[PDB]
RNA sequence: GAAACUGCGAAUGGCUCAUUAAAUCAGUUAUCGUUUAUUUGAUAGUUCCUUUACUACAUGGUAUAACUGUGGUAAUUCUAGA
RNA sequence: AUUCAUAAUAACUUUUCGAAUCGCAUGGCCUUGUGCUGGCGAUGGUUCAUUCAAAUUUCUGCCCUAUCAACUUUCGAUGGUAGGAUAGUGGCCUACCAUGGUUUCAACGGGUAACGGGGAAUAAGGGUUCGAUUCCGGAGAGGGAGCCUGAGAAACGGCUACC
């Protein structure tokens, strides 16, 4: 009976293959999200608080959170849910799904530690996996660091460097939405497309209004007349 | 000696390829569709532009022999040759070489076993490792 | 059924395009644009077919992306662009200009023309509505919407349209006695000046023309292009000018001029 | 430049003739009774809930794929937790 | 030919749109500030035209059969009014009301070893027979029905259910 525990401040997981089903009774009937005390799954859990979030059973047919059923139904799944990945735009299909009710049926519980324990773990807690990447935004990295509104982003942007057998390079992402001469020279250029367009729509309405009384002066000067 | 004789027809300047169009017609007698390599050689100095950039294609030789009728491209450098030619062209004349790809067969059967995977598959092929081993 | 055609099946295109009858199941559909599918000619039978500029439609594909093809004063970078009736075709290259006309037998002759009066065309005027904030425009043969027109172009008038800017040089009325051009019908290609125009209110306006040669014929007004008065057209004309030879003198002439 | 988000296309083509006897279809009409991606041409100074309660425009925010790691199923272009 | 285009007044809205996008060159100017103006493009976006269309639609035209002479109208059949629904007209659907509508000039029914046409074979002329099939139009994806996404599908190398 495996057990995927997580740690989601630190980041790391692990496989707890965990035997003797009075151990495991606390977690039956129980749903997904709300917590379940490790004073009864392990010895070393004291102080730790599990929260349920999710997992598969047997046959690999994964836990979906909703359902209130201790058993497996069939659901049409529509785009955006889990469970379930669209390979049209717009295409549905019907899946079985394993309730969220946890029962003997599960072949492996997916868990949340939002509370460490007296104790400390042999994977978990004591390893913390570096970020994959830092942001990408200019703003981002601001509320990254906290500098200021009016500052410079250009030399504080996280830098990786990676080794290639003999040289060595650094790179680091490219900035988005960053305020460029480029990004103001497109803005003006917008608003003055908008203000030319207005004055030469107005000339050519000034010009032709001038025709309309000119023509009307030339009909009403023959039809007086003849 | 024998009056090859190779003579152009219906020639016309294409700057928009940067090219002469034209007709080649052989006079030949007693021989039999003499070349491409040697009527390729013939029109680059009856021209003077280049061997590379001189393309030759068609030739369909009359009935009876003695004459065989085509058509004929030279091109105002071999730098912009190579870029309007077709590829299996350059390869007639050296000036390039068949992709030895893979038969049409296997790419298409190699595009639907990718489409079956979502990804880049290391970490499918990591786990079905593990599996079946432990 | 069930959507937009993208395909145009050989022995299915205009016969007007000449397209070879084998050697290719499909023709060149032409894309959306200016003119219509069957009253249009695309840039790739235009190159490949009437100038033999291109072999083949790659050759085609790689005049047309290096702006050397020029459609109305534009680009136009499309394989199966619909060019049409008096679009003027610019090509950089070889310094000549083509204005898309029809010869006396009905299909696009290739008509070599100068710098100066390719600067223009001329466009039939389609309708005359007021747009919104009460704007008055005109829309022509081609699709071109033109702000401000003159108060007195009326529906099948014709606009000399400036071609560099969409501006209105001149027009031209409907009127009887001044040259047209026929645009559709088995009398597609003719020339000539109108006798009158007889209403039918209700639908189907048929007109009377009269070629230089005091030949009549009728035809529907959709197919009436106005060109000029009598004489001086606003373009110049192609070898034939629309005179309809028949078949007996059209043999007589050919007899004469390759009998030396 | 892989992959994966995003866009577009997948409604074309190709095959068949089982239905179908004013039905389809042919020629000819009509939309002053409508929808229309794309193409082409034209086109937007007014952006304040109730202005005498506008809010950074030298430019708002989160939330995710791909990616990292932990898996379940005998098996599928299955997917779940972080 | 219009209550058309268009404009104006009074308001209304789970307020639509009104560039927080990308490339190349990166110039010119004077309060020399990394200040102000600036080109050629690409992609988006409202509306109107155009093009590709689509849907609906007017007249006339189809094989054999009466051992098929009446059919349709409860449960829309024909029409009116109003609404709903549709992209829109319309018994398309609903409510109420009227009793209509087709037919020996062959309605309705039955058969089709019937997809329609351009065409094909034969023939002095007129005819007769064929047309599943290179083009055009329609229908379908084992049989039905339903539906998501999209401008466009009742799509099936899309989905859902049943057989
Ligand atoms: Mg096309
Ligand atoms: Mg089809
Ligand atoms: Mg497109
Ligand atoms: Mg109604
Ligand atoms: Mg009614
Ligand atoms: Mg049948
Ligand atoms: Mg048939
Ligand atoms: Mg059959
Ligand atoms: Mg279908
Ligand atoms: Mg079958
Ligand atoms: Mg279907
Ligand atoms: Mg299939
Ligand atoms: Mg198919």
């Amino acid at each position: 009976m495996k057990l995927n525990i997580s740690y989601p401040v630190n980041g790391s997981q692990k496989t707890f293959e965990i035997d003797d089903e009075h151990r495991i009774r606390v977690f039956f009937d129980k749903r997904i999200g709300q917590e379940v005390d490790g004073e009864a799954v392990g010895d070393e859990f004291k102080g730790y608080v599990f929260k349920i979030s999710g997992g598969n059973d047997k046959q690999g047919f994964p836990m979906k959170q909703g359902v209130l059923l201790p058993t497996r139904i069939k659901l049409l799944l529509t785009k955006n849910v889990s469970c379930y990945r669209p390979r049209r735009d717009g295409e549905r299909k019907r899946k079985s799904v394993r309730g969220a009710i946890v029962g003997p049926d599960l072949a492996v519980l997916a868990l949340v530690i939002v509370k460490k324990g007296e104790q400390e773990l042999e994977g978990l807690t004591d390893t913390t996996v570096p970020k994959r990447l830092g942001p990408k935004r200019a703003n981002n990295i601001r509320k990254f660091f906290g500098l200021s509104k009016e500052d410079d982003v250009r030399d504080f942007v996280i830098r990786r460097e990676v080794t290639k057998g003999e040289k060595t390079y650094t790179k680091a992402p490219k900035i988005q939405r960053l305020v460029t001469p480029q990004r103001l020279q497109r803005k003006r250029h917008q608003r003055a497309l908008k203000v030319r367009n207005a004055q030469a729509q107005r000339e050519a309405a000034a010009e032709y209004a001038q025709l309309l009384a000119k023509r009307l002066s030339e009909r009403k000067a023959e039809k007086a007349e003849i | 000696s024998d009056a090859v004789t190779i003579r152009t027809r219906k020639v016309i300047s294409n700057p928009l390829l940067a090219r002469k169009q034209f007709v080649v017609d052989v006079l030949h007698p007693n021989r039999a569709n003499v070349s491409k390599d040697e009527l390729r050689e013939k029109l680059a100095e009856v021209y003077k532009a280049e061997k590379d950039a001189v393309s030759v294609f068609g030739f369909r030789t009359q009935f009876g022999g003695g004459k065989s009728v085509g058509f004929g491209l030279v091109y105002n450098s071999v730098a912009e040759a190579k870029k309007f030619e077709p590829t299996y062209r350059l390869v007639r004349y050296g000036l390039a070489e068949k992709v030895e790809k893979a038969s049409r067969q296997q790419r298409k059967q190699k595009k639907n076993r990718d489409k079956k995977i979502f990804g880049t598959g290391k970490r499918l092929a990591k786990k079905v490792a593990r599996r079946n081993a432990d | 059924a069930r959507g937009p055609k993208k395909h145009l099946k050989r022995l299915a295109a205009p016969h007007h395009w000449l397209l070879d009858k084998l050697s290719g199941c499909y023709a060149p559909r032409p894309s959306a644009g200016p003119h219509k599918l069957r009253e249009s000619l695309p840039l790739i039978v235009f190159l490949r077919n009437r100038l033999k500029y291109a072999l083949n439609g790659r050759e085609v594909k790689a005049i047309l992306m290096q702006r050397h093809v020029k459609v109305d004063g534009k680009v136009r970078t499309d394989t199966t662009y619909p060019a049409g009736f008096m679009d003027v075709i610019t090509l950089d290259a070889t310094n000549e200009n083509f204005r898309l006309v029809y010869d006396v037998k009905g299909r696009f002759a290739v008509h070599r023309i100068t710098d100066e009066e390719a600067s223009y065309k001329l466009g039939k005027v389609k309708k005359v509505q007021l747009g919104k904030k009460g704007v008055p425009y005109v829309v022509t043969h081609d699709g071109r919407t033109i702000r401000y027109p003159d108060p007195n172009i009326k529906v099948n008038d014709t606009v000399k349209i400036d071609l560099a800017s969409g501006k209105i040089t001149d027009f031209i009325k409907f009127d009887a006695g001044k040259l047209v051009y026929v645009t559709g019908g088995r009398n597609l290609g003719r020339i000539g000046t109108i006798v009158h125009k007889e209403r039918h209110d209700g639908g189907f306006d048929l007109v009377h023309i009269k070629d230089s040669l005091d030949n009549t014929f009728v035809t529907r007004l959709n197919n009436v292009f106005v060109i000029g008065e009598q004489g001086k057209p606003y373009i110049s004309l192609p070898k034939g000018k629309g005179i309809k030879l028949s078949i007996a003198e059209e043999r007589d002439r050919r007899r004469a001029q390759q009998g030396l």
